[PDB]
RNA sequence: GGGUUAGUCGAUCCUAAGAGAUGGGGAAGCUCCGUUUCAAAGGCCUGAUUUUAUGCAGGCCACCAUCGAAAGGGAAUCCGGUUAAGAUUCCGGAACCUGG
């Protein structure tokens, strides 16, 4: 019965050890040498940035034409959603003029980009920087042009209320004021009294209708957002070694399918199932 | 040991000792991003290896055996060449647009031709440090030679760049102190 | 190899979807150890709805908390039920599963 | 030489010591002071020889990822045989109800698993299996309607199951964010995960078959985005024991939103009542008689429907009988619940 | 023809002067040198070595085959009886040693 005690106190100091070196090893080492950095990625990511940079200014266009009605030179009216399901079919439907529940996922960009300051703006009012976030948000006609500028960098599409549950219950943190704290805390959600005790004036009990009222978006859904602001994601593949790289292979074969780059201004919204992608990612 | 012992005494008497000016043109080799672009240039090259042969006969094959006989067209294959005489013979025609040469071969003789051989047939070789890293390339454990002729029109513009920049940074280079004894100075 | 492909996606099936169980007969193994649950038949003894006792364990909590981990744990398995309304989200029994697992 | 030190078995074995950790677990081998006799059992093995044989096919894969060649390493990829546990399951319980007497603790784990969310270490499709055949076992005892334990607690959902001879004792913690323990090793309990997932898969074999209906239980996809339970799967056909089957017979309740939906789910399953609950209504009310809801103002208090605090559905399958609801009228307080143990 | 019966008496085990494989090096070669020497010369402990989720990781120890004594070194048995011919070895009683 010594192994429990004996090995409890190695396990919890070493891994404490092995996370404070790891935050304290990356961001120090990479500003510390920091490189000889190199002469290709300085130029392919200032023809990235020309690009991406220009794609936002041409929807910003278009989207100022489509916003004020001073329309008379676009390429389309209306806008269109894209449908990647399974070689593989992609179907377009109109846009519609109702709001609704997305879960938008935030994919790890493109190659070698350096993104600029109006995208920065968008993902940073809806706390989309460290990636595997995926979080929710409402479709209107307003909230939409910032979809055209956001997709190259997340995924779009409509999860299912089992699986929004099973996220729900299964992720998801808190930001807390308790008893005593010095207060950058977040809870996972396992209090109910907690939550009508920040929720009571609108009424909000028992996450289980938070579940519900997420889904039913008729009474308060940003409230959610403020609640259940913060969202985190797994890393879908083990990653470095044998086993896993060709797994990494397969699946940026997958990525480069599903996701297309547009950069027309005119760009449909394209969703993916989030269904079987709630079965990789939760 | 006496392996470990004799392959730590390799080097230092080559070293040592006055080396023929024929040799020691090895080792005054490639740099490295022009090594690590023509690596880049000759994996779009990479040969078909036995599994992928055996597969498009399997796929061709299954498509006369219902016949199903789809077409007759296909442009040609190209790939890297790599058979030691098969080299030597893509050379005196010539054909060799790009030759690559590992530094090192134990029976480094079977080798030592062929800089002066592309040099006077003006074929653009240049020195590439390690077979292993030729044999990756071409599905061999080694192969000690690289030979590349054929090249699609979306390649050919890059070749031709590659070419010249080989022959700044290796004809220009080192061609006087190829002539030049190398070595002799003592470990 | 699409006929490859069309055998090896029906025995992909095949091969998991058939078993066997058999009759009776009793490995009679003295150093095998089969132990049942323990406090499987105690979960009266756990308060555990809105029950009295485990508000002793209140009363003991800092000396439960005091105790080793092997003597917290069990000490502290009995805690104030208040409703349907609150479960704490089990951090315990994730160790648990560790513990009798190292058991075995 | 009835004492084996580890690394002496290990290196006579030849195996690397995490696998010999799985085999020693896997097999049941016990003891660093380990049997010679069992050892020399251990010494042929076929899935030890498909273990030494993945060390080697991870080390061509490694060459292959060093040649860059990622063709080869797909051919090695998909022709790939794997190591499977069954026979030391048939050969480990030959007697079907020793099956039924070990699946007690197989349970357990696999609906600890099938409650954890998805990390790094555990994959998604090892908790997406967990979540299927944990789903498939509530599915099967909803069939026969067989359960008569009920444990509320703050430590898990205890339910003995009164199938085919023993009651079985498994538990289901609650489906809630759980913060990941770093004291714990997962490379253990992904191995009891895999022998019991394999080994309670053929028992479900033998439990579907023998219940007559088809092994593979088919769920219509909208029904499982309605809701992710035993409840998405229909099952074909290719009495109840009284009072505890059927018991609620045709009954029909409305359980609210409020109400965790699972457990209760499963208990009105294990009645053969109906589920009716507003949160699967949102997704997109004649026969209603009861509502279970545990909230202090009930808004629209119909009369003619029946108001009730759950813990009568955990005290009626306790007691197997009905009781009266007017300590379950909400807001009435409750008896402390102590269940039959 | 018959006769020599042992846990305890010896051999066996240890080393002595000395002999002598191996690693190596000489020699046209039969073979010669050398004996711990210019050798990768084995066998012990720990491991949810905590994540890469089906592949061994982290350490510890330090000289050397074998032969060579019925007088050197060395676990332990005595009395009485008995045979044509045997006995600290058989018979009777009484002891001890080693290992488990």
């Amino acid at each position: 019965x010594x192994x429990x005690x004996x090995x409890x106190x190695x396990x919890x100091x070493x891994x404490x050890x092995x996370x404070x070196x790891x935050x304290x090893x990356x961001x120090x080492x990479x500003x510390x040498x920091x490189k000889f950095v190199r002469a290709e990625s300085i130029v392919a990511k200032t023809l990235a940035t020309s690009r991406e940079k220009e794609r936002i200014k041409r929807v910003s266009i278009l989207e100022d034409k489509k916003a004020k009605n001073e329309t008379q030179h676009i390429a389309s009216g209306k806008d269109f959603i894209l449908k990647i399901t399974e070689g593989l079919i992609r179907e377009k439907t109109t846009y519609d003029g109702k709001p609704a529940l997305l879960f938008i996922v935030r994919v790890r960009g493109p190659l070698a980009v350096n993104i600029p300051n109006k995208a920065f703006k968008i993902l940073s009012l809806l706390r989309l920087v460290e990636t595997n976030t995926g979080v929710f948000v409402k479709l209107t006609k307003n909230v939409y042009p910032l979809l055209k500028v956001i997709a190259p960098y997340v995924v779009i599409g409509k999860p299912s209320l089992s699986s929004i549950r099973s996220l729900i219950q299964k992720r998801g943190r808190i930001i807390y004021k308790g008893e005593n704290e010095a207060e950058p805390h977040e809870i996972v959600l396992n209090d109910n009294n907690i939550v009508e005790e920040q929720l009571g004036d609108h009424g909000i009990i028992c996450v289980e209708d938070i579940i519900h009222e997420i889904a039913t978006m008729g009474e308060s859904f940003s409230v959610c957002n403020f609640f259940l602001q913060p969202f985190k994601l797994n890393r879908e593949v083990s990653g470095f070694g044998s086993l896993n790289r060709l797994r990494k292979i397969k699946q940026r074969e997958a990525e480069s399918r599903t996701r297309q780059f547009s950069n027309a201004a005119t760009a449909p919204v394209i969703e993916v199932d989030i269904d079987s992608l709630l079965a990789k990612l939760n | 040991p006496e392996y470990v012992r004799v392959q730590r005494q390799k080097k230092i008497l080559s070293i040592r000792l006055k080396v023929p000016p024929t040799i020691a043109q090895f080792q005054y080799t490639l740099d490295r991003n022009t090594a690590a672009e023509t690596f880049k240039l000759f994996n779009k090259y990479r040969p078909e290896t036995a599994a992928e042969k055996k597969e498009r006969l399997t796929k061709e094959a299954a498509a006369v055996a219902e016949g199903k006989s789809k077409q007759d067209a296909s442009p040609k294959p190209y790939a890297v060449k790599y058979g030691l005489n098969h080299v030597v013979a893509l050379i005196e025609n010539k054909k060799a647009k790009l030759v690559l040469i590992a530094n090192d071969v134990d029976p480094i003789e079977l080798v030592v031709f062929l800089p002066a051989l592309c040099k006077k047939m003006g074929v653009p070789y240049a020195i590439v440090k390690g077979k292993a890293r030729l044999g990756t390339l071409v599905n061999q454990k080694t192969s000690a030679v690289a030979a590349l002729t054929e090249v699609r029109a979306e390649d050919e513009a890059a070749l031709a760049k590659l070419v010249s920049t080989i022959d700044a940074n290796f004809a220009d280079k080192y061609d006087e102190v190829k002539k030049h004894w190398g070595g002799g100075i003592l470990g | 190899p699409k006929k490859l492909k069309e055998m090896k996606x029906x025995x992909x099936x095949x091969x998991x979807x058939x078993x066997x169980x058999x009759x009776x007969x009793x490995x009679x193994x003295x150093x095998x150890x089969x132990x049942x649950x323990x406090x499987x038949x105690x979960x009266x003894x756990x308060x555990x709805x809105x029950x009295x006792x485990x508000x002793x364990x209140x009363x003991x909590x800092x000396x439960x908390x005091x105790x080793x981990x092997x003597x917290x744990x069990x000490x502290x398995x009995x805690x104030x039920x208040s409703a349907l309304r609150k479960v704490p989200g089990y951090g315990e029994s994730i160790r648990e599963r560790f513990e009798r697992s190292l058991d075995l | 030489r009835n004492f084996i030190t580890r690394s002496q078995a290990v290196r006579k074995l030849q195996v690397s010591l995490a696998d010999f950790r799985r085999l020693c677990i896997f097999k049941g081998i016990y003891p660093t002071f380990y049997y010679a006799k069992d050892i020399q059992y251990l010494m042929h093995e076929p899935v030890l020889a498909k273990f030494r044989e993945h060390k080697t096919f991870a080390r061509k894969l490694t060459r292959a990822l060093g040649r860059g060649e990622v063709s080869s390493a797909k051919r090695l990829e998909e022709n790939r045989d794997s190591y499977t546990l069954d026979h030391i399951i048939k050969e480990r319980y030959p007697s079907f109800p020793d099956a039924i007497r070990d699946i007690d603790d197989a349970l357990n784990m696999l609906f600890l698993f099938s409650n954890l969310p998805s990390t790094n270490q555990v994959s998604s499709k090892i908790i997406n299996d967990a979540q299927k055949i944990c789903n498939q076992w509530l599915a099967y005892v909803a069939k026969e309607r067989l359960v008569r334990k009920v444990f509320v607690s703050i430590k898990g959902v205890y339910y003995q199951a009164n199938i085919k001879g023993e009651e079985v004792r498994w538990l289901v913690p609650f489906k809630f964010p759980e913060n990941i323990p770093s004291d714990v090793d997962f490379r253990i309990m992904l191995t009891f995960l895999e022998f019991y997932s394999t080994l309670l898969h053929f028992v479900l074999y033998k439990l579907y078959t023998d219940s007559g209906l088809i092994y593979p239980p088919k769920l219509d996809l909208k029904k499982d985005k309605i809701i992710s339970g035993l409840s998405s799967y229909i099952l074909e056909s290719r009495k109840y024991d009284s009072p505890v089957a059927s018991l609620f017979s045709a009954f029909v309740f409305y359980v609210s939103r409020e109400v965790p939906i699972d457990i209760l789910e499963f208990l009105i399953l294990s009645c053969g009542g109906n589920v009716i609950s507003e949160a699967a209504m949102d997704q997109i009310m004649s026969k209603v008689t009861h509502q279970i809801v545990d909230r202090p103002v009930l808004k629209n208090k119909v009369a003619g429907r029946t108001y009730i605090q759950p813990q009568w559905i955990f005290d009626c399958i306790n007691k197997g009988e009905l009781v009266p609801a007017n300590k379950y009228l909400p807001g009435e307080a409750l008896p402390p619940h102590l269940s039959p143990w």
